[PDB]
């Protein structure tokens, strides 16, 4: 179990920034104690509270922490540290542990000092180069990643530059086409024949997937036609018990 | 219309002697978050039962165009239901499936409502033993109330359908009193009816395929549940698992 | 005495370097300051002809200097520094502070965090009346009784609702002798409501959207000069109609921050009269709530609905419980603009279970029922929540409780009851509850087809009236909820409709359009309410069944527009079917569904075409009634419309939104009278 | 199939000596209808940069030519869409079809393939959209405009393409390159009902892109950035651009 303490501010009652950071962290499978509050004097004003945090692992810290980020909640003024950094050793591979990006403005730390990422997009990792011009913190999408670059590892030193309210049918005729297909399917395997399937994601996103696995488990399918995403999604489900929520896809698609 | 008929005029029956003018060219949601609710409607149903509590059901005639009819019957025949509120299409559909095993075509729905008609009530055409099943056949047999409210759009109507919309909504009323659950099967505009006059604290479950009818379940998520997906396919699951025991 | 002096600052350091409003977005360094220099000279030399002209120093690093609109609000010697919300104009305070003290002003601060904006967000009646303040945006509610307290003015309050319109000055515009430059749909229905009653029709001037987004309202009066931006040739008709004199100038380079000619002046000499003293209509009351505020959302919830409603809030204290798991208190000072949106939002308080101050607990205000049936003016209206209401001092519970109710007071043997029923159990002597005082609760068609379908339905719509047919129109409330009713009305009062089939609801809602701007309590000038409340269409079934009839209604002025407006009005009958779920009902609804039937037959002889606006219930009931050879035009956005059954050739289906379809219908009918 | 065709094959044609062995309200349109409007408007005075995503429905439904006037008038920066868009608008244009079904009815009692496949292979025989258009066989629509404007389109491929066209980017490497270099600077994004570009298009924004997405299934729900930066409206897309041009002539009165 992990603890940290963040710091919250701006128009926290009214923009139900507050109430959602809070969801993020029961929702995610961590656990929060609200230490304490200061008012703004007028509505305007801002107001600032600070939240003790826990997770039952640090996987699950870090993923709750990513969430809060983007929300734009901070370190204690003494708890600042630079973000790890971990090379890329094959091109097109991030490191273990990567943060993934979001759509939004980011800064990140490093040798103390507060850098601007370039070229921001979502799902993507952040490169860290040190150039003629100084350091270069920009976005890259995995495959664009050369062997050699620094990559942001953990979620240490990252925080977001947002303005402030930036931040604030019928049913059985199935069962009657179904005993149809079935039976179909049942002969046509029988007689050795060859059944296709095309599947979206759809199939993992509902139950769909044990339910194909039985069926190419148990001899009913001669091939599969897809894409990338019901691949993905499959092997999230299988690998994670998730269904996209991004660090846990993208880091299926890295490994 | 068959309710205009005065004792003494001559009818056309059989089909001789009947041509048409017409010209020429006249002439020519999520499935298992259902199951979730259903699980939950299932058992909290259960205990009420049990505790001898007080559940209420509306439902429209989509209960019996689906497969939703002997489903209903067997809820109401095993203790689940202490009062039934609807309109004159789902005693008249109800009425035709069994009388008939269809649903509307339109002779066999006329014919139900004549008939109904000439015995002079629902509770009368079964002690004659022309209806032996069904949704209405139950509430009669097993003494359930029953209030049929009357639209614009009704056909004869039966002899127990209430025409009077005023001391429809005060029937509707009296018999909500003290009820813990209303189970709401498709029943449109009846459903909205017995919403405005449910007090809180009273457990209300919304089933139906237009996810936009459940939108107007504006109440609590702990005094209000809204499904979407076939009544037929929600009675079926809700009674299977009900029987789980 | 007569001599008129403003306020101005040269764009020296003028560009756009940020974005603190919709205007400036994308615009960021696209300013060119040669030709704002000869835009803004323009302007200063045209008022020089007619007025005296000082200058503030430009200030660099602080572009929007030259917008001096802002800097404060003058009355005589008084003047109200601006404070603004966004720390980018902050600045500029100093230095306006500066100006106006130096030219011998006395100078009112308002609170740190109070936002108030100056000339550009509060705009004098130019006969010194009063004073139009607006809030949305920009200036606080809660700064407008400061306003007239340290001013002396009466303070009429605003409510602006579009973010392009962001300063009252961009929207509303008082002119000479009580002329009126505004445009509406940057107000709410309240606010619109509200010039409405003080400046009579002959004196507003609404403008068009075309002419509103160019900045016709940004406009400087002298006496009968009017000084703009860019002007349509309506309006300039308009105005030189009425005697005012219309000079453009382009100021295109100071959109592109969001300003216009009016926002580049400050009027420093303002008319001072004496009979005119300080009043304020902003009220405000502390309430208190308590439970798991921080949890679920609940803190939120409310504030949003104070903010939405038209009010506005600052919560005095929150305090977290003693334990972990303990629950939060908040006190909240709500303000509103009127008491009228102060009981909308007390009600909605009171619903989620907020409650007085032990110090400011009251009785409820009682009225009797004088007619059987109908509820004394500004009854409470029940919610499904239990309920106490206080009484003597006491506290007692609500019985059969009920949502869309009044609720009654009587003594009994064994003390007092308080009984909630529905408007027409209301029974002469019966005491009700008004006010919000002493309340608690203890909680698919493609657009080629819908486009030829518009073509023939008008066709045969024309050629029928020519005719001297009949068409019958059958409609349900989702016309008027999608916003399709003044399309329905002017087709009724255009003669294309012989009668109107319908029911309950939809009666409710359109005259609810018509006197408050609300369907089902969601104002229908924003498409949009975080909740919508029932006070405003019970108030209109009350008023209805207190008149006895929707003519009697129309006959006393209450109802002045709308659907069954032009039907009294041009003497169409229509028939209103009773259902099951009907709140009232109306005296006009036929709750006798034998008699409803035979009035709805009855209607229907010798119909060349029906009308089925989206009413399934109504439109299979008049269908079932129909003989073959009639024209049945269905419209509904749900295909299941397919229920219309009788063939190509006499029942054409369309599966689209009704007011959109009735939108394209009128346009199309237009077109057609053209030649 | 077309591309599979070598040289010194003999191909049947004509028809001889074959047989075969067998939900957003009213109100709530026209307010986005009137912003995204006045936002166009303003974008285009500034000298900036909108670029449009649209999938065939837009041309399907009826909404090309409100689409070819938006490209025109200069509202529009760039065009990204597929390979079907390109047939069927070029196909609206050389015959009054779209997938056989004649556009000046509304209907078809079936609908045939040789009209917009004689498109794609009259195409591939010049070599491309602009040599279709020097040609002069290509006289109007969408793509007719963006060649005359010089406006800067990009066709991603997908599987299910016929032919396909010679402009079409058959490798999606490339393919999401062109896009997102096209996407550089953009100020708002419309997102015209193609739910699998709309996505792909999304992906590669940043926040602070003002993006509008316009289709007639209510799951759109995936605008997610916010009421801030994205709008969304559930209707059809030819009649909400049927309004659009109608409320851009309106702000053109004074
Ligand atoms: N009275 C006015 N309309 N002033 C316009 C002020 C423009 C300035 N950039 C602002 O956002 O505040």
């Amino acid at each position: 179990v992990e603890s940290r303490i963040i710091r919250i501010e701006g128009h926290l009652l009214d923009s139900g920034l507050i109430n959602r950071a809070l969801d993020m962290i029961v929702d995610t499978g961590g656990s929060f104690q609200v230490l304490n509050f200061n008012l703004g004097e007028q509505r305007q004003s801002t107001s600032a509270a600070e939240v003790k945090v826990s997770a039952p692992s640090h996987e699950v810290m870090e993923e709750i922490i990513s969430l809060l980020i983007d929300l734009g909640a901070v370190d204690l003024p003494q708890d600042e540290r630079d973000a790890k950094l971990e090379p890329v050793i094959q091109d097109g591979v991030a490191p273990d542990d990567f943060y993934v990006s979001t759509i939004y403005p980011t800064e990140v730390r490093i040798n103390g000092q507060w850098i601007k990422v370039e070229n921001q997009r979502m799902d993507g990792a952040i490169a860290i180069t040190q150039t003629p011009n100084g350091l270069l913190a920009q976005c890259k999408i995995l495959r664009d990643l050369k062997a050699g670059e620094q990559v942001i590892v953990d979620v240490l030193g990252i925080r977001t530059i947002r303005k402030t309210e930036s931040r604030e049918s019928s049913e059985r005729r199935v069962e009657l086409v179904v005993e149809q297909v079935a039976w179909e399917l049942r002969k046509i395997r029988d007689a050795g024949g060859k059944v296709v399937v095309t599947a979206g994601p759809v199939v993992i996103h509902t139950g769909g997937g044990e339910h194909l696995s039985r069926l190419i488990r148990e001899g009913y399918v001669q091939a599969l036609l897809g894409g990338n995403a019901i691949a993905v999604h499959d092997i999230e489900q299988n690998m994670m018990g998730t269904s996209l929520g991004h660090r846990h896809h993208l880091k299926v698609i890295n490994t | 219309i068959l309710r205009d008929l005065k004792a003494g005029e001559q009818v056309i029956v059989d089909v001789l002697g009947i041509r048409t003018i017409r010209k020429t060219e006249s002439r020519e949601s999520s499935e298992r978050r259902v199951e979730l609710v259903v699980e939950q409607v299932a058992w909290e149903l259960r205990k009420i039962r049990d505790a001898g509590g007080k559940v209420v059901v509306t439902a429209g005639p989509v209960v019996i165009h689906t497969g939703g009819g002997e489903h209903l019957s067997r809820l109401i025949r095993e203790g689940y239901v202490q009062a039934l509120l609807g309109g004159n299409a789902i005693a008249v559909h109800d009425i035709e499936q069994n009388m008939m095993g269809t649903s509307l075509g339109h002779r066999h729905h006329l014919k139900v409502i004549n008939t109904i008609r000439r015995h002079g009530s629902i509770a009368k055409g079964v002690e004659s033993g022309i209806i032996r099943s069904g949704v209405m056949y139950e509430c009669v047999r097993n003494q359930i109330p029953f209030v049929l409210a009357g639209s614009i759009r009704d056909d004869g109507p039966l002899p127990d359908t209430q025409m009077d919309l005023i001391k429809a909504q005060e029937e509707y009323a009296k018999h909500l009193e003290g009820a813990e659950m209303i189970l709401m099967l498709s029943s449109m505009l009846h459903s909205i009816g017995v919403g405005n006059m449910t007090p809180a604290g009273v457990k209300m479950v919304c089933v139906d395929i237009n996810p936009a009818v459940t939108k107007l379940s504006d109440r609590g998520s702990i005094e209000s549940v809204g499904v979407v997906t076939d009544v037929g396919l929600f009675l079926s699951l809700l009674t299977q698992q009900l029987d789980k025991l | 005495t007569s001599r008129i002096r403003f306020l101005m600052c040269p764009p020296d350091h003028y560009d756009v370097d940020y974005v603190i409003n919709p205007w400036m977005e994308g615009n960021i360094h696209k300013s060119s300051r040669d030709r704002a220099v000869e835009q803004w000279q323009g302007l200063y030399q045209i008022l020089k002809e007619h007025a005296i002209v000082d200058l503030v120093t430009p200030q660099k690093g602080w572009p929007d200097l030259v917008f001096t609109a802002n800097a404060g609000l003058v009355l005589g010697d008084n003047v109200v520094l601006s404070r603004f919300l966004h720390k980018e104009r902050q600045g500029e305070e100093p230095y306006f502070k500066e100006w106006f003290e130096g030219n011998g002003y006395t100078v009112y601060e308002l609170p740190k965090d109070l936002p108030f904006e100056g000339a550009g967000d509060a705009l004098l009646d130019r006969e010194g009346r009063w004073l139009w303040a607006g809030y949305g945006f920009r200036s606080e509610l809660d700064s407008h009784p400061y306003l007239a307290k340290w001013l002396d003015i009466e303070v009429l309050s605003l409510r602006l609702i579009d973010e392009r319109f962001y300063h009252l000055d961009t929207c509303f515009c008082p002119l000479a002798n009580g002329y009126l430059l505004y445009y509406p749909g940057a107000f709410d229905s309240y606010s619109n409501r509200l010039i409405e009653m003080r400046v009579a029709p002959e004196k507003r001037i609404a403008i068009a959207e075309a002419d509103a987004v160019n900045f016709a309202c940004n406009t400087v009066n002298v006496e009968s000069i009017v000084i703009m931006n860019k002007a349509s040739d309506a309006l300039k008709q308009s105005l030189t109609g009425v005697g005012f004199q219309v000079l453009e100038t382009p100021l295109t380079e100071f959109l592109k921050a969001g300003g216009a000619a009016k926002a580049l002046t400050l009027r420093v000499t303002e008319p001072v009269r004496d009979e005119v003293h300080a009043n304020v209509y902003v009220e405000s009351r502390i309430i208190r709530i308590e439970g798991h505020l921080l949890d679920s959302g609940l803190i939120n919830r409310a504030l949003d609905m104070i903010v939405d409603t038209g009010g506005s809030f600052q919560v005095l204290n929150f305090n977290l419980g003693e334990q972990r798991q303990s629950t939060s208190a908040a006190e909240v000072k709500v303000s509103a603009p009127s008491h009228e949106v102060m009981e909308e939002i007390i009600s909605l308080l009171i619903d989620l279970g907020a409650v007085d101050l032990p110090q400011d607990e009251r009785d409820a205000k009682l009225e009797p029922v004088i007619q059987d049936g109908v509820a004394p003016d500004d009854f409470y209206v029940s919610t499904i929540y239990p309920t106490e209401v206080r009484i003597n001092g006491q506290w007692i519970k609500v019985e059969n409780q009920r949502m869309d109710g009044a609720i009654a007071i009587t003594q009994t043997p064994n003390g007092l009851l308080a009984q909630c029923k529905i408007l027409r159990d209301l029974k002469a002597g019966e005491q009700v509850i008004v006010d919000v005082l002493g309340i608690r609760t203890i909680r698919v068609s493609s657009e080629r087809r819908v486009e030829l379908v518009v073509e023939q339905v008008a066709w045969e719509l024309r050629k029928i009236r020519d005719a001297g047919g009949k068409v019958v129109v059958t409609a349900g409330p989702v016309v008027i909820h999608t916003g399709g009713g003044e399309h329905l009305s002017r087709l009724i009062r255009e003669g294309y409709v012989q009668a109107l089939l319908g029911g309950n609801a939809i009666a409710v809602h359109d005259i609810e359009q018509n006197m408050m701007g609300t369907s089902l309590g969601v104002d229908m000038k924003r498409g949009v309410a975080v909740r919508g409340g029932h006070r405003h269409h019970l108030k209109v079934i009350n008023t209805i069944r207190r008149h006895g009839s929707i003519a009697k209604g129309v006959e006393s002025g209450i109802i002045r527009s709308g659907v069954m407006y032009e039907c009294v009005r041009n003497q169409i009958p229509f028939v209103l079917a009773g259902s099951i779920r009907d709140d009232g009902p109306l005296p006009d609804t036929q709750m006798d569904l034998i008699k409803a039937q035979e009035e709805y037959a009855k209607h229907l002889e010798g119909a060349e075409m029906i009308l089925m606006l989206s009413s399934m219930l109504h439109s299979i009931g008049v269908g079932n009634m129909t003989p073959a050879g009639v024209k049945m035009v269905c419209v509904d956005i749900n295909p299941a419309t397919k229920l219309s059954d009788r063939g190509s050739i006499e029942s054409v289906g369309v599966v689209t939104d009704v007011g959109l379809f009735l939108s394209l219908l009128t346009q199309q009918l237009d077109k057609l009278t053209s030649p």
